[PDB]
């Protein structure tokens, strides 16, 4: 699911 | 003032970002990484305004904010009646592809083979066949289902780099740019061509562009496509002409992201670039071809005609899918 990677 | 700022990966990208710089008048000038997701860092900062990315990398570009500008659209056959850059987009075929002469190999016996990929995160090279593979084995260990491959991107000291060769000077081993001579679509064929490998996981068009005379680089000249068959997922073992019928997945093309603000002039920028430099771009092949690499694509792959605008303002999850976005979620559940 969501958030960024970085 | 709209000066386009685009992400080469690796040297080679660079150079041949530096001379479409130079072409362009600097309306288009480049900042370099070492990796696709570098890249991607460097448009976050705004230190980059855009690049062309693999659906997998659209994917990590789209969880940060970035958003898909233009796709790319290869040759098709219905739709032609109108411009490329107004046709619908119609996805790539990923494809599994093994040596003829490798006799009763299939989908099915995979396991403890060696294997060739684009690189980690990839559609084609990556998450199409790892997504399927750790569901059909129900184990996240994909590190340890073929006894040793090329898939850059990985631990450089893994088995998932083992069979990864590095540049001519055999430094960089495994990076995810094209100085590691199995990178890529082309790097991933060849490793399948040079033995180095038993499988290769790349799309359909890569077998038939470096295949039969299409491409006349010294690995490839000699290379035949009646020597190789793709593994469809019934176990069956196809002609490379059949892939319609046997390939791992239909995926979305190759796209330009860029963040949303810079999102609308990259685009006028890039619908303008390629009428310059595009497929019957007014200076192309004269003064630069945007779309040519000597086949190791890149910054855009080879066979690209033109950057499609999309329909209905798509986000990167309308634009890759629904389907391939569940598909990706769940395979980076392993990891
Ligand atoms: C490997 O397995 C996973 C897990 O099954 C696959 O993800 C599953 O994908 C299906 C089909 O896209 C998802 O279902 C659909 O459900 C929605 C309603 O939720 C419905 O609108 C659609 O019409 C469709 O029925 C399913 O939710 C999803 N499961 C999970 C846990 O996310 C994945 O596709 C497989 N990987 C590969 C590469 O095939
Ligand atoms: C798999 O890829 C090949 C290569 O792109 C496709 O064949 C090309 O088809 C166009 C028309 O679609 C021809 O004009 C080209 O000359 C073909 N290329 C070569 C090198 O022969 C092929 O159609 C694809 N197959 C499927 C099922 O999509
Ligand atoms: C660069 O940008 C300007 C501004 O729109 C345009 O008029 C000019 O034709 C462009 N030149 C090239 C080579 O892109
Ligand atoms: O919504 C869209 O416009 C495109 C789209 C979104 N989600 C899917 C899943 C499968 C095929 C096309 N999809
Ligand atoms: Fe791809
Ligand atoms: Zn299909
Ligand atoms: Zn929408």
């Amino acid at each position: 699911l969501e958030a960024c990677a970085f | 003032y709209t000066r386009v700022v685009w992400c080469a990966v690796g040297p080679e990208e660079q150079k041949k970002c530096q001379q479409w710089s130079q072409q362009s008048g600097q309306n288009v000038t480049c900042a370099t990484a070492s990796t696709t997701d570098d890249c991607i860092v460097l448009v976050l900062k705004g230190e980059a305004d855009a690049l062309n990315l693999d659906g997998g990398y659209i994917y990590t570009a789209g969880k940060c904010g970035l958003v898909p500008v233009l796709a790319e659209n290869r040759k098709s056959s219905k739709h032609s009646s109108l411009d490329c850059v107004l046709r619908p987009t119609e996805g790539y075929l990923a494809v599994a592809v093994v040596k003829k002469a490798n006799e009763g190999l299939t989908w099915n016996s995979l396991k403890d083979k060696k294997s060739c990929h684009t690189a980690v995160d990839r559609t084609a090279g990556w998450n199409i066949p790892m997504g399927l593979i750790v569901n059909q084995t129900g184990s996240c260990a994909f590190d340890e289902f073929f006894s040793q491959s090329c898939a850059p991107g990985a631990d450089p000291k893994s088995r998932l780099c083992a069979l990864c060769a590095g540049d001519d000077q055999g430094l960089d081993k495994c990076v995810p740019n094209s100085k590691e001579k199995y990178y890529g679509y082309t790097g991933a064929f060849r490793c399948l061509a040079e033995d180095v490998g038993d499988v290769a996981f790349v799309k359909n068009d890569t077998v038939w562009e470096n295949t039969n005379g299409e491409s006349t680089a010294d690995w490839a000249k000699n290379l035949k496509r009646e020597d190789f068959r793709l593994l469809c997922l019934d176990g069956t073992r196809k002609p490379v002409t059949e892939a319609q019928s046997c390939h791992l997945a239909v995926a979305p093309n190759h796209a330009v992201v860029s963040r949303s603000d810079r999102a609308a002039h990259v685009e006028q920028v890039l619908l303008h670039q390629q009428a310059l430099f595009g497929k019957n771009g007014k200076n192309c092949p004269d003064k630069f071809c945007l779309f040519k690499s000597e086949t190791k694509n890149l910054l855009f792959n080879d066979n690209t005609e033109c950057l499609a605008k999309l329909g209905g303002r798509p986000t990167y999850e309308e634009y890759l899918g629904t389907e391939y976005v569940t598909a990706i979620a769940n395979l980076k559940k392993c990891s």
